């Protein structure tokens, strides 16, 4: 069985550095090249660096040259990326991968990726604003209550209804980053409309990175 | 017919037969035109007689 | 010219594939016979007087 | 063969002066691939070739599909190319119990890079570093500087598309020359002055074999006529010169009265014998079957030819 | 540095259909190309590497080939689990560049959304600004937009939007579109309205309010 | 020949060469029949002279 396991991600502020590791199992490193690939949130993929395990020779993307250093250790059967001079422009999910020769061959297997985030607002727990249902007739006789989860950092946040008891009819948005330096996402619950005055609808925003949560009751407003 | 698998032979045979038939048609058409010209000479000779 | 042997004779397979063109080559066999007959007619018009 | 060559450097066996039985390979059916192009596999030991070639090599299972005319691909373009007008057979089989090695069999190599494509049956065994980039490599291995020759990852644990296959391609070359590679058809002695079928080193036809009244020079086995067919041959085992005369034939026509007067007709067989075709009449135009003859001259009714006409008398 | 173009930007196909996605390189890339599959909330999985080699743990459904300079990636029969974003990578000349990536949609029956309007509230207006929100819920296909009107005139340059990911069984999604006015601008206009348009809506959904309402 | 993959180019070229030849054959045969007719008018002209 062939496995790649990445580790060592975390939150590092501008001017600092972060060391990433990736263990290999089921195969050796010798005869193979090892690579790192970067995926910024909301973006596609970009390569950072590669090393030939049996030669020590490397190559770097021009965009990371002088800041991102790649190395490998065949005694430990693991590989590393040393990322220095970090900026908020370098935040991404970092992947480990293997391939044949220096290039001319594709990558066979990638790890899952570890996420690093940075902002002008280094961290914040969320708060929630309610969204009123329409007072008018709707298609299907259904209706929904919603909310907006705003001003938190970093992502992920888990959002659910009725304090986490209500998942049925729940539809949520991915968070996006705002000008505040913090993330936000909306959320709704769609049920037969008479249920909006019967069931409990409290938005439960769980934000493990700040050790906080928001319990926000959403109710119909006069309209 | 002794070289190709029967349906493969059918394709190459059709190419060959068609070309051979076209060569015969050209031959005959040109010969019919010559036959008409020779007939005219034969009729002229008969007239001279 | 006999189109069967012209194209290919003494073979079942040769005949079967020529026949995929129907009566087309029969018409050439007929044109040539007709020419030979006409050439005798020319000879008769000139000499049998 | 005990061992096969790498596809980048396939072996080319030149075959001549032999008796070739292709039915044997077909019938053993030990091959997973046995596809012929431009020629049938169905026991064609009747045709003979000037020379034949057998090209042998090892490739991956998913690459077997490239060994064909009209193909492109890493092997079709850079390791082993066939002409698009190729006549020959592609034969292949799985070699897991021969070419499998613990840790992988890296003895078999393929070309990954070249600056141009190969010509049909061309080989390229150069290891000169391929320059993919714009700067000179100057013999140095690296990014955009590749050794053009790479090993196959023929691991013992690989699935079928990656298993090694032993491929032999049999090319059949027919020139206007004696066939020196010819199948093992039962050898028979020639029959003179009779209509026979012939097969002389794969060159066939029908005719009456007769002693030649002309001689041939020692460098060649046969002569040809106006239609480029065999005129005469030297027998391949004993060098006698024998002509081949077409067997007797001709058009067949019927001489008939109107079928309101009588139904006695005769059949005229143009330029042939009455024994080949009681009321049998042989003339120069042909033989009349169902007719008699008279040596007196009379008015012409239905012409036979060459000054002779048929008519009806009691 | 070889740039990739992946096409079509989106493909629609039903379950059981044959899907072809193609990639073209700006330069030669040998056979260095890799094919990735990405699901919402997940890392891209590798399907194919080095143009034609299948990655372990990948269904046999995934295959591909090359003709000339055109690289073709095929799913022989889509399963409900294959509705994912796909990408091409060319590992030949560094820096290694990837294409844009493309999507595959399920071809579900097309329908319009539940549409709610949230007129700026008295509490929101305490900020000195106003925010008008139109939210379209649980609808299909992926493509939809909201056109805003102010005093029945078409609005432009004063709006923002956010769109979510498609549902795991129905591939439906919600769309959020808003207007930003200073409180002072909110006070200058009487009528606000959301016009919803897309493929499943035979008649644009129009919802409206007067300033200060609800 | 400068646009298509060589083996496909070869087939389409064979189809076009054949079509172009057929047009030349058509022209010549039509001119040959017409040539027999112009000669006939000319033979009449020579007779009138
Ligand atoms: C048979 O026909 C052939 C060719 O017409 C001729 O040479 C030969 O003399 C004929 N034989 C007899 C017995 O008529």
């Amino acid at each position: 069985e062939v496995q790649l396991v990445e580790s060592g991600g975390g939150l590092v502020q501008p001017g600092g550095s972060l060391r990433l590791s990736c263990a290999a199992s089921g195969f050796d490193l010798g005869g193979y090249s090892m690579h790192w690939v970067r995926q910024a949130p909301g973006k596609g993929l970009e390569w950072v660096a590669g090393i030939y395990a049996s030669g020590g020779a490397t190559a770097y993307a021009d965009s990371v040259k002088g800041r991102f250093t790649i190395s490998a250790d065949t005694s430990k059967n693991t590989a590393y990326l040393q990322m220095n001079s970090l900026r908020a422009e370098d935040t991404a999910v970092y992947y480990c991968a293997r391939s044949y020769y220096y290039g001319g061959f594709g990558m066979d297997y990638w790890g899952q990726g570890t996420l690093v985030t940075v902002s002008s607002a280094s961290t914040k727990g969320p708060s929630v604003f309610p969204l009123a249902p329409s007072s008018k007739s709707t298609s299907g006789g259904t209706a929904a209550l919603g909310c907006l989860v705003k001003d938190y950092f970093p992502e992920p946040v888990t959002v659910s209804w009725n304090s986490g008891a209500l998942t049925s009819g729940v539809h949520t948005f991915p968070a996006v980053l705002q000008s505040s330096g913090l993330y936000s996402l909306s959320s709704v619950v769609t049920v037969p409309s008479s249920s909006l005055g019967t069931q409990t609808y409290i938005c439960n925003v769980n934000h493990k990175p700040s050790n906080t949560k928001v319990d926000k009751k959403v109710e119909p407003k006069s309209c | 017919l002794s070289r190709l698998d029967p349906p493969e032979a059918e394709v190459q045979i059709d190419r060959l037969i068609t070309g051979r038939l076209q060569s015969l048609q050209t031959y005959v058409t040109q010969q019919l035109i010559r036959a008409a010209e020779i007939r005219a000479s034969a009729n002229l000779a008969a007239t001279k007689m | 010219v006999d189109c069967t042997m012209y194209i290919c004779g003494d073979s079942t397979e040769c005949s079967n594939l020529l026949l995929q063109y129907g009566s087309f080559c029969t018409q050439l066999n007929r044109a040539l016979t007709g020419i030979a007959v006409e050439q005798d007619k020319n000879t008769q018009e000139v000499f049998a007087q | 063969a005990t061992r096969f060559a790498s596809v980048y450097a396939w072996n080319r066996k030149r075959i001549s002066n032999c008796v070739a039985d292709y039915s044997v390979l077909y019938n053993s059916a030990s091959f997973s691939t046995f596809k012929c192009y431009g020629v049938s596999p169905t026991k064609l030991n009747d045709l003979c070739f000037t020379n034949v070639y057998a090209d042998s090599f090892v490739i991956r299972g998913d690459e077997v599909r490239q060994i064909a005319p009209g193909q492109t691909g890493k092997i079709a373009d850079y390791n082993y190319k066939l002409p698009d007008d190729f006549t020959g057979c592609v034969i292949a089989w799985n070699s897991n119990n021969l070419d499998s090695k613990v840790g992988g069999n890296y003895n078999y190599l393929y070309r990954l890079f070249r600056k141009s494509n190969l010509k049909p049956f061309e080989r390229d065994i150069s290891t000169e570093i391929y320059q993919a980039g714009s700067t000179p490599c100057n013999g140095v291995e690296g990014f955009n500087c590749y050794f053009p020759l790479q090993s196959y990852g023929f691991q013992p644990t690989n699935g079928v598309g990656y298993q090694p296959y032993r491929v032999v391609v049999l090319s059949f070359e027919l020139l206007h020359a004696p066939a020196t590679v010819c199948g093992p058809k039962k050898s028979t002695n020639l029959v003179k002055n009779k209509c026979v079928n012939f097969n002389f080193n794969g060159l066939t036809g029908t005719g009456v074999l007769t002693e030649s009244n002309k001689k041939f020079l020692p460098f060649q086995q046969f002569g040809r006529d106006i239609a480029d067919t065999t005129d005469a041959v030297r027998d391949p085992q004993t060098l006698e010169i024998l002509d081949i005369t077409p067997c007797s034939f001709g058009g067949v026509s019927v001489i008939t009265p109107g079928t309101n007067t009588s139904n006695q007709v005769a059949v005229l067989y143009q330029d042939v014998n009455c024994t080949e075709v009681s009321n049998v009449f042989q003339t120069r135009a042909g033989c009349l079957i169902g007719a008699e003859h008279v040596n007196n001259s009379y008015e012409c009714d239905i012409p036979i030819g060459a000054g002779i006409c048929a008519s009806y008398q009691t | 540095d070889i740039q990739m173009t992946q096409s079509p930007s989106s493909l629609s196909a039903s379950v059981g259909d044959r899907v072809t996605i193609t990639c073209r390189a700006s330069q030669s890339v040998s056979s260095a190309v890799a094919w990735y599959q990405q699901k919402p909330g997940k890392a891209p999985k590798l399907l194919i590497y080095s143009a034609s080699d299948l990655y372990s743990g990948v269904p046999s459904r995934f295959s591909g080939s090359r003709s000339g300079t055109d690289f073709t990636l095929t799913i022989s029969s889509l399963q409900p689990e294959d509705f994912a974003t796909y990408y091409c990578q060319q590992s030949h000349t560094y820096p290694i560049t990837f294409g844009q990536g493309t999507k595959v949609e399920i071809k579900r029956t097309v329908a319009a959304p539940s549409v709610f309007i949230f007129p700026p509230s008295d509490e929101q207006l305490k900020s000195g600004t106003a925010s008008v929100v139109c939210l379209l819920n649980n609808f299909y296909p992926r493509e939809a937009k909201v056109q805003w009107k102010v005093d029945n005139a078409l609005q432009s340059g004063n709006s923002q939007e956010s769109v979510t990911e498609q549902d795991s069984k129905d591939s439906t999604y919600s769309l959020s579109s808003t207007l930003t006015l200073s409180k002072a601008d909110y006070e200058k206009h009487k009528v606000y309205a959301c016009e919803v348009t897309h493929q499943g809506l035979s008649s644009p959904v129009t919802k409206s309010f007067n300033r200060g309402e609800c």
